[PDB]
């Protein structure tokens, strides 16, 4: 289940969700990059585990800091 | 002899060790040393698998079958195959 | 040029000399 | 140690400063009196008193402005470590002592089990007070020695 | 016997695949082995040391082989604070063409790897100049090998191996090892460093050709004998010298300055000669002690039993354990273990502090990879200790011989012992996690001044002891009136005090609250490894769940389900548990050097006294931020030098999680596959004509447990050994 | 007991988007107002988690997404969402009732409970098919034509209520004209009148990104049958 999860968070954001210009133009929230960068296990930790915990990790002082605390207490 | 079985005097000849044998290796013989008069007796250990459940029924103050694995045979190690 | 030959003799030839040497000690019988 | 006071650290009356400024920003977007805007000056006062406590009872500032604790016992500071510390002391033999006190008096029943999972609240109650005095009593127990035994361990 | 091992005719029997895993993992256990008697017990250790030895010397003949034909030795030395000392050169045909680029460095002409083994700078410092010291150097050791082989040979055969008695001579062993291994040894490196060191740190190239006219000291061989020694040290090496030459270059030799080398951040040369003579004489006179064969000197037997206490507070004392010690070997190991254990946890504290080897405090991935090889060497080695006291309990004690003296009656409180390591323990456990969580949450709402800052006080009042001035307690060595201070203002203080109020070396660095924390909680750490030990070593010979594990041995798998189950009740096993608190323990202590250190050599030391009160702090701060140049050593962009260290990063990941794999599933899922298994293969054709010489079945469950505690070790020092190395090197700094 | 506990759960929900949301903001901008159903006491800082989800509210921004289930349900009121929180309290009550009186009152007997083709029966019928028809109900008459106000845009405080349409079939009218006739079409299989609010779309809806809810419509009542 775990890597089903994973996934689809990462090829969601990367192809298919993101903001839309007024032109039309279209850039996705990870810019694309899962096409090239999920295929090497190291690419899972930079571009994926790395690079979106992100958010959690400096996550304290704002409404986010709950999270940012069980990110730790479910380790 | 492949694993070493061997039964003490504190034995109340209750015959929950023999029963419990799944190899048939334990069996009972005469005593005079305690109420019930007799005592168990190990005299076919080579096919013993060492499944301790034949001890996890002596009820007496430690225990009075004991079982020490030693090496290991090819009955010894329940290989079917 | 030196490496080159002794690279591949201790990465290659030594250990299958070594493994079939061993596995004929371990499996022997007498 | 070198730190200062904190009614005098400005690395001290700076944290305060930014905390104060970071609520007054999240402030200036509701209503002038909207329910926010009552819960987030709540706040706001609660922190302006909570650094003045912290620079009134003698706590002292690192560079970092923040409190640091001398526990060393210098008893110029015994309210931060010491007198707590003491208060806890009291509080844990309380708990400590009524607990020996009713697993004595059950011992000597037909099954002790029962009168553990199902607690005797009546006979807990006429004990819940002796931890009051948890300290007179156990150091009389300690020198009529009944507050240990010797080589009668299992069983009895 | 009849095969394979010959050592074990139990073994050899066993038909099945476990006699092969069986017959390498017991191969040095020589009790156990069949027909073993107490002279070829000894004979064979005796003989197996030698085998330890050629090891030892042909491995060091390695490496000064490649760093003399591979390497930047005598480039090195004309700038060491800009050539990256190199180990070796690599060939390795897979290599596609970026990366053979990428590992071209340090002024080679093809790829290579850069030494962090520190080997450059000790070579410099004692005396070594050229490729051509190290040839010799290298042939050298390998003749040592040689002959440490053929004594390994020689005291096998008849009419040379030593009898019982030989071994067993406890005195006269202990005046040759304390006055001729540790003492002249000592001496004669003290004769090596001012006849060739010494005079090359002074521009002087002193080799076995000329070492004859050469003086070590103008006037030498004199003022010794007339009993002026006070010239030895008149003239030593001025402030403003250059390590390699003659400017400011004195003439003393033995010293007693205390400071650094102001150029090299170092101890000086002429301390580090002094301190081995010094330590000559102690060993030697210590080294006449015991009695051997000319009737002075004390009996150890007889000051074991002289030694007890009037009033029965220690029963019948230390009579009889001159026996017990004398007669049981794994006894011997587990003390030598013991010390051994701590002195090397001393080596890696006072190495990173008091930089002995000239241009090492500099190179900073150097000392990150000493501090750290050593501490976890002597975890390893620690646990080892308790591990041979255990097998002493179960083999070679004997409750009748010790009746009643300080060694049986640490078997009958062992359940004071136990319960009290249990109890600190707990105490420390569940306050050092309890102010981390509450430092953690005050954190979480905004508010960092509501965290509990416990100022480390004590060691800050010690601090002020040895003279660091940053907290002004005013005490010894910090106060000018204190007759302390009046005792060495003109021996070493203007140098020690100089070298501790510097703010650039590593001695005696400033701590705040959070290095109070981190001490706590590697406390923790000891007294939890002690408790599993302790807990196993007291418990070998019996306890109420089984009161006769003596007859099973060290290790033994389980008792059965019976009695409420019995699953990890061996001593092995409480080794077994150990070690995992030991990585865990001594992971806590390098994360701590490491992230000190690294925020202080970039001079951004605020940055740790904050973020090391909070967990996040060290998770955010220490392990996410630092590694953003390691996990790009390969991208589909490219890659760098890093990229070994990156690769080898994910390669710990993988042996690490392979370990759950063993710890977790246990054998008899295993077996009931095989079974299976070894039912398709008799069926398929043309693979039923390939049949089994030895049957097929799952591990042991003892062989798992060690199976699956090795890959978690190896993964667990491989993931951090490539993130310490490829952090540090990807700044220097 | 497992049912009982179930509409209790949903009971909170109900409640709580009611007496402690920003649901009637959230039905005005639905493209940039965090939906936010829980609000935490400032006892200890903690107050702090009161996200600043905008629409003039605050506190913990929730994430499984009952507003978009309450705006498809046409609910658009405060007091809506509190009637259905007791409605749906009652059911708990009725549930744990029942399961007191089937086993210490009147408990069934083997043979009720082997009888397995009845058992499927009335599923298959009762509960799975009636449960769509009915369903496929108030679609119609209510999520839909409301809803497609909303979409047309309107401030939610001006919808007239949903029992205006069921009785005043004129309004119903102003949208969907196949209202007028009647449901004598469903009886002489002339189908193709109910074209408006009954169709075979497809794709997704560009005004608010979700199905059609034409569709929708439809779907329930096909299953049903
Ligand atoms: C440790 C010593 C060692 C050495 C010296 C080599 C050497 C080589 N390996 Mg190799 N390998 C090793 C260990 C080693 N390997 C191990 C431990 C593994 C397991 C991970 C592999 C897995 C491996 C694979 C999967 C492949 C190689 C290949 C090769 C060849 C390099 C490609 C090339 O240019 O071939 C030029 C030469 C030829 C193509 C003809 C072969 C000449 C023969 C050997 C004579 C070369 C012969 C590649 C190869 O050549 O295989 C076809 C290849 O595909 N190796
Ligand atoms: C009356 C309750 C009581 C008392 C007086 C003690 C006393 C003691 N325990 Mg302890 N213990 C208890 C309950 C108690 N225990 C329970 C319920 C547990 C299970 C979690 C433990 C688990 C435990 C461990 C694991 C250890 C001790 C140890 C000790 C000794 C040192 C004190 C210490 O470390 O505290 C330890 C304190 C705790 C572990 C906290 C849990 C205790 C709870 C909070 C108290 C329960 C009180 C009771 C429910 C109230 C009854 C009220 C009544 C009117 C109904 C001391 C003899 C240590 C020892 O051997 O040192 C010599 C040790 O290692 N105990
Ligand atoms: C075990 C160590 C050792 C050994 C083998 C030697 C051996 C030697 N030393 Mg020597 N030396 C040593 C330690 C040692 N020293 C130490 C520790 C010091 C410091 C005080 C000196 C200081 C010293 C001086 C000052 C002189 C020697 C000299 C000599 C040589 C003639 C001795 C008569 C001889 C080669 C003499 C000589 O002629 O050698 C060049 C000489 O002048 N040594
Ligand atoms: C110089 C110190 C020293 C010495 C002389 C020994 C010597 C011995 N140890 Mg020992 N040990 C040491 C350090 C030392 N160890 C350290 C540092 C630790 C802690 C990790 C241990 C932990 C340890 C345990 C837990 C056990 C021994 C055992 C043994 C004995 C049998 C070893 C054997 O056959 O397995 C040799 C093993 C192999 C050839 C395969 C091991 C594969 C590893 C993973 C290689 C990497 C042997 C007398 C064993 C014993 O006596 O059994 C009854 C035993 O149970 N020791
Ligand atoms: C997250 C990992 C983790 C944690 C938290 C612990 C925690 C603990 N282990 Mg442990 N252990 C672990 C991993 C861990 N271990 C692993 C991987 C192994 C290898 C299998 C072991 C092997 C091991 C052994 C062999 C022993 C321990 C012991 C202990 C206790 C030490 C006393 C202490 O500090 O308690 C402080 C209390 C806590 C940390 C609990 C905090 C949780 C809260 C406060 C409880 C209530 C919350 C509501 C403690 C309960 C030893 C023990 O029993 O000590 C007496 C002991 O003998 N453990
Ligand atoms: C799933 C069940 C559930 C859960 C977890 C909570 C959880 C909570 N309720 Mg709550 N509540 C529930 C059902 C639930 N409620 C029901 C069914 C009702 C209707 C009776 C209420 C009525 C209610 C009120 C009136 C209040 C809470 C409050 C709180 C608080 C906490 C977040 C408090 C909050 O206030 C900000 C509060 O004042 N609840
Ligand atoms: C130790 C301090 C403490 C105390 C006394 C409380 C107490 C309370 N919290 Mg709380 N909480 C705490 C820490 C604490 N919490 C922490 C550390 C977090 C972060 C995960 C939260 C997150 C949290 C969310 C909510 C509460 C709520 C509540 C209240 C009802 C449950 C209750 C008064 C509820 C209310 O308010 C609610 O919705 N808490
Ligand atoms: C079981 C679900 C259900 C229920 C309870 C009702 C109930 C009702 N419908 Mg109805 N309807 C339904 C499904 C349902 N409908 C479906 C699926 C369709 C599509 C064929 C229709 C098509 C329909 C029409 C065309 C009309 C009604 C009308 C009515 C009302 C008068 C009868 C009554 C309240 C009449 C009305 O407008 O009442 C105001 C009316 O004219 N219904
Ligand atoms: C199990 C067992 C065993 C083992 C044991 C062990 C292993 C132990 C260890 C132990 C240890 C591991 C210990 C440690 C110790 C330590 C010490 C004892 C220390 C001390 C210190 C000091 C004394 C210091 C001092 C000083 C100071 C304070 C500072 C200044 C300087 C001076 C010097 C003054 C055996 C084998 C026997 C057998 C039986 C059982
Ligand atoms: C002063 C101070 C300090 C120090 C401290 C110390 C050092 C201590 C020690 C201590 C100790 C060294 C102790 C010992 C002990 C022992 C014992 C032995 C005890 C016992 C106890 C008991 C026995 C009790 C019991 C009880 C009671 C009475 C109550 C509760 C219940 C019970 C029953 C549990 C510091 C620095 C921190 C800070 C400042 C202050
Ligand atoms: S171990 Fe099993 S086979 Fe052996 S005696 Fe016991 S019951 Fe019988
Ligand atoms: S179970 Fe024990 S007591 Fe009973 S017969 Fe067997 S040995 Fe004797």
């Amino acid at each position: 289940i775990s890597v089903v999860i994973f996934h689809f968070s990462w090829k969601m954001q990367s192809d298919v969700w993101g903001t839309i210009s007024d032109q039309g133009v279209v850039t996705h929230i990870t810019g694309g990059n899962f096409a090239q960068s999920s295929i090497t296990i190291n690419g899972w930790l930079r571009d994926f585990l790395w690079a979106q915990a992100s958010q959690v990790i400096q996550s304290y002082g704002s409404s986010l800091s709950a999270y940012g605390l069980f990110f730790l207490g479910a380790h | 002899m492949s694993h070493s079985v061997k039964i003490y005097d504190t034995c109340i000849g209750c015959t929950q060790c023999v029963r419990a044998c799944p190899t048939d290796v334990l069996e009972m013989i005469p005593w005079d040393g305690c109420k019930a008069k007799q005592i168990a007796s190990a005299p076919r250990t080579e096919d013993c698998v060492g499944c301790k459940r034949c001890e996890s029924a002596c009820p007496t103050d430690f225990l009075s079958v004991r079982v020490y694995l030693g090496p290991e045979t090819t009955r010894s190690m329940a290989l079917s195959y | 040029n030196l490496p080159s030959i002794f690279v591949p003799l201790v990465g290659l030839v030594f250990p299958a000399i070594a493994m079939t040497s061993l596995f004929l000690y371990v499996q022997k019988k007498k | 140690a070198g730190l200062t006071p904190c009614k005098e650290s400005k690395a001290f009356a700076k944290r305060e400063k930014q905390s104060v400024k970071k609520l007054n920003s999240s402030l200036k977007k509701y209503a002038p009196d909207s329910a926010p805007a009552l819960a987030i000056q709540a706040t706001i006062d609660k922190t302006k008193r909570r650094f003045e406590n912290y620079g009134k009872f003698g706590l002292l500032c690192g560079s970092d402005g923040l409190p640091h604790l001398i526990v060393s016992g210098d008893q110029r500071h015994w309210g931060e470590f010491i007198t707590p510390g003491v208060l806890f002391l009291y509080i844990a033999g309380w708990i400590g002592w009524v607990g020996r006190s009713y697993l004595i008096a059950v011992s000597g029943e037909k099954k002790p089990a029962m009168r553990e999972i199902i607690i005797d609240v009546e006979l807990a109650a006429r004990i819940i007070p002796r931890g009051f005095i948890w300290p007179v009593a156990a150091y009389r127990e300690l020198i009529n020695g009944d507050l240990v035994v010797d080589d009668a361990d299992i069983g009895y | 016997e009849l095969r394979f091992p010959r050592f074990s005719q139990g073994l050899a029997q066993d038909p099945t695949t476990r006699r092969i895993w069986f017959g390498i993992a017991t191969a040095h256990d020589f009790e156990s082995h069949d027909d073993i008697t107490e002279e070829r017990l000894y004979q064979n250790i005796f003989a197996s040391h030698f085998g330890q030895l050629a090891i030892i010397f042909l491995w060091t003949s390695g490496n000064l082989f490649h760093v003399a034909w591979q390497g930047n030795f005598e480039s090195w030395i004309q700038d060491p604070l800009h050539v990256r000392p190199i180990a070796h050169a690599i060939w390795d045909p897979h290599f596609g063409q970026p990366a053979v680029e990428a590992f071209t460095r340090g002024g080679a002409a093809g790829p290579v790897n850069i030494a962090y083994s520190g080997v450059y700078q000790w070579w410099y410092t004692i005396g070594l100049r050229t490729n051509e010291d190290l040839y010799t150097g290298a042939l050298f050791l390998l003749f040592l090998s040689t002959l440490s082989l053929i004594a390994s040979w020689l005291h096998l055969q008849p009419k040379w191996k030593p009898s019982l008695s030989w071994f067993k001579n406890a005195e006269s062993r202990l005046n040759h090892h304390l006055s001729g291994l540790f003492g002249v040894s000592s001496l004669a490196w003290t004769g090596h460093l001012v006849h060739v060191a010494i005079p090359a740190s002074r521009g002087e190239y002193v080799r076995w050709n000329n070492f004859l006219d050469v003086l070590p000291y103008p006037q030498g061989l004199g003022p010794l004998l007339t009993g002026q020694w006070n010239l030895y040290a008149q003239n030593p090496d001025s402030s403003n010298h250059l390590f390699g030459t003659a400017q400011g270059a004195g003439t003393a030799i033995l010293t007693l300055l205390g400071g650094f080398h102001p150029q090299t951040q170092s101890l000086w040369l002429t301390d580090m000669a002094h301190h081995h003579l010094a330590i000559a004489f102690i060993f030697l006179i210590a080294g006449h002690m015991y009695r051997t064969n000319f009737g002075i000197g004390h009996s150890i037997k007889d000051l074991l039993e002289a030694h007890t206490p009037p009033g029965g507070r220690l029963g019948r004392g230390h009579k009889g354990l001159y026996d017990t010690i004398n007669n049981s070997i794994h006894f011997q190991l587990g003390l030598a273990l013991a010390s051994l254990g701590v002195i090397t946890s001393l080596v890696a504290q006072h190495m990173y502090s008091l930089p002995p080897y000239a241009f090492i405090a500099q190179d900073f991935t150097t000392q990150a990879a000493l501090y750290t090889h050593h501490q976890y060497i002597a975890g390893f080695i620690m646990t080892g200790a308790f591990a041979h006291g255990a097998i002493f309990f179960i083999r070679d004690y004997n409750p009748e011989q010790n009746e009643d003296n300080v060694l049986a009656r640490m078997l009958d409180h062992k359940e004071a012992i136990i319960s009290h390591l249990s109890w600190a323990s707990l105490f420390l456990g569940f306050h050092t996690l309890g102010l981390y969580v509450h430092n953690d949450v005050m954190l979480a709402f905004g508010t960092p001044e509501k965290q509990i800052l416990i100022e480390p006080i004590f060691a800050q009042w010690i601090q002020s002891a040895h003279g660091k001035t940053t907290y002004g307690f005013d005490i010894l060595l910090s106060s000018t009136n204190g007759p302390a201070f009046n005792a060495g203002r003109s021996l070493w203080l203007p140098g020690w005090l100089n070298a501790v109020n510097e703010n650039s070396n590593s001695l005696f660095l400033t701590i705040g609250p959070g290095d109070f924390l981190v001490h706590h909680a590697i406390a923790l750490g000891l007294h939890t490894t002690t408790l599993i030990l302790v807990k196993g070593a007291l418990d070998a010979r019996g306890s109420k769940l089984m009161p006769d594990k003596k007859d099973f041995g060290y290790s033994f798998p389980c008792d059965g389900p019976g009695r409420g189950g019995t699953c990890d009740i061996s001593a092995w096993d409480a080794f077994y548990l150990a070690v995992f608190w030991m990585l865990n323990t001594i992971g806590w202590v390098t994360f701590y050097w490491h992230w000190k250190h690294i925020t202080l050599w970039q001079g951004n030391v605020s940055q740790f006294n904050e973020s090391s009160t909070y967990l996040m702090g060290w998770l955010r701060d220490y392990l996410w931020l630092n590694s953003s140049q390691l996990i790009n050593g390969y991208n589909p962009f490219g890659m760098n030098s890093l990229s070994v260290w990156a690769w080898m990063f994910l390669f710990g990941h993988l042996v690490w999680a392979t370990g759950f794999m063993f710890l977790i599933s246990w054998r008899g899922y295993w077996q009931e596959l095989i079974e299976t298994l070894a039912w398709a293969h008799e069926r398929t054709p043309l693979a039923n004509l390939i049949r089994w010489r030895d049957k097929p079945v799952a591990l042991s469950i003892v062989q798992a447990r060690l199976v699956g505690l090795a890959h978690f070790s190896v993964g667990y020092i491989f993931t951090y050994a490539a993130f310490l190395i490829a952090s540090t090197s990807g700044k220097f700094g | 007991g497992q049912l009982s506990i179930i509409f209790l759960w949903l009971s909170g929900m109900y409640f709580h988007g009611a007496r402690f949301s920003n649901y009637e903001a959230w039905l005005s901008d639905p493209t940039h107002i965090g939906p936010s159903a829980q609000v935490v006491w400032p006892i200890v800082g903690q107050e702090i988690l009161n996200g600043d989800v905008g629409g003039g509210f605050r506190g913990i921004q929730i994430t499984s997404g009952f507003f978009q289930l309450w705006r498809a349900s046409g609910i658009t009121s405060e007091l809506q969402l509190y009637c259905t929180a007791i409605g749906a309290l009652v059911f708990a009550a009725l549930m744990l009732f029942a399961g007191w009186f089937h086993y210490h009152k009147a408990a069934p007997k083997l043979a009720w409970f082997q009888d397995v083709e009845s058992m499927l029966n009335h599923h298959l019928a009762g509960l799975l098919g009636l449960g769509s028809l009915s369903w496929a109900g108030h679609q119609i008459h209510v999520s839909l034509p409301i809803n497609q106000f909303l979409d047309a845009g309107v401030d939610p405080k001006e919808i007239p209520l949903p029992h205006e349409f069921i009785l005043n079939r004129d309004l119903l009218a102003q949208l969907y004209p196949s209202f007028a006739e009647g449901a004598t079409p469903f009886f002489t299989l002339n189908w193709s009148k109910y074209a408006e609010f009954l169709t075979f779309r497809g794709g997704l809806d560009p005004v608010t990104g979700g199905l059609w809810l034409t569709d929708i419509a439809h779907h329930h009542l096909a299953i049903a049958i």
